C-alpha cells in the first residue's frame, strides 16, 4: 500500500509500504529516498512517535494514511 | 509552562461527545526531548489526565465554527483519525482565539 509521509516542508512523501513492515524498515526507505540519517527521523502519529520496534499494525496505519517525517534539530 | 489556561474537556462516550463538568487547565510543556507536551491537567485534585506529544501538522489545533457557543476547540489529528474537544472557560472572548494561536504555535514549533 502507498503512505503519505509529510516532512516538515510540507513536502508529502508517497511511500510503499505493508502493514507488516515495521518502522525502522519505513526510515531506511526514506533514508533512500531523501538520503536523511534515521537516527535523527522522527515520525508522528496521532500525536504519537513511532517506535521502530513496531510495525504499521500496531499504529493501526491504514491505507493512503497520512504520517508524518520530522527532523530534530538540536543544534542551531 | 509556555501556555497554560483554564479549559474544559470532553471525552467520546461510546458514539457521543461528553464535555467535562471539571475545572481543568491546558498546558504545554516544551521539553528540551523536543516533544510538545499538550496536556490536561484537574484543577480540583491536582492530576494529570492528558498527556500527548504534539508535532507540526500532525496535530492541528482548531475551532468549531458549527457551534452557537463559539468557545468549543477541537485538536484534530490528521492521522490516526483523533480528534480531542475543549472548551474554553475564559470569562471573555477576547483571548479565545488569541490562546488557540499561541498553542499552534507551540504546536508546531
Amino acid at each position: 500500500m502507498q503512505i503519505f509521509v509529510k516532512t516538515l516542508t510540507g513536502k508529502t512523501i508517497t511511500l510503499e509500504v505493508e502493514p507488516s513492515d515495521t518502522i525502522e524498515n519505513v526510515k531506511a526507505k526514506i533514508q533512500d529516498k531523501e538520503g536523511i540519517p534515521p537516527d535523527q527521523q522522527r515520525l508522528i502519529f496521532a500525536g504519537k512517535q513511532l517506535e521502530d520496534g513496531r510495525t504499521l499494525s500496531d499504529y493501526n496505519i491504514q491505507k493512503e494514511s497520512t504520517l508524518h517525517l520530522v527532523l530534530r534539530l538540536r543544534g542551531g | 509552562y509556555l501556555v497554560e489556561f483554564r479549559a474544559g474537556k470532553m471525552s467520546l462516550k461510546g458514539t457521543t461527545v461528553t464535555p467535562d463538568k471539571r475545572k481543568g487547565l491546558v498546558y504545554i510543556q516544551q521539553t528540551d526531548d523536543s516533544l510538545i507536551h499538550f496536556c490536561w491537567k484537574d484543577r480540583t485534585s491536582g492530576t494529570v489526565e492528558d498527556d500527548l506529544i504534539i508535532f507540526p501538522d500532525d496535530c492541528e489545533f482548531k475551532r468549531v465554527p458549527q457551534c452557537p457557543s463559539g468557545r468549543v476547540y477541537v485538536l484534530k489529528f490528521k492521522a490516526g483519525s483523533k480528534r480531542l474537544f475543549f472548551w474554553m472557560q475564559e470569562p471573555k472572548t477576547d483571548q479565545d482565539e488569541e490562546h488557540c494561536r499561541k498553542v499552534n504555535e507551540c504546536l508546531n514549533n
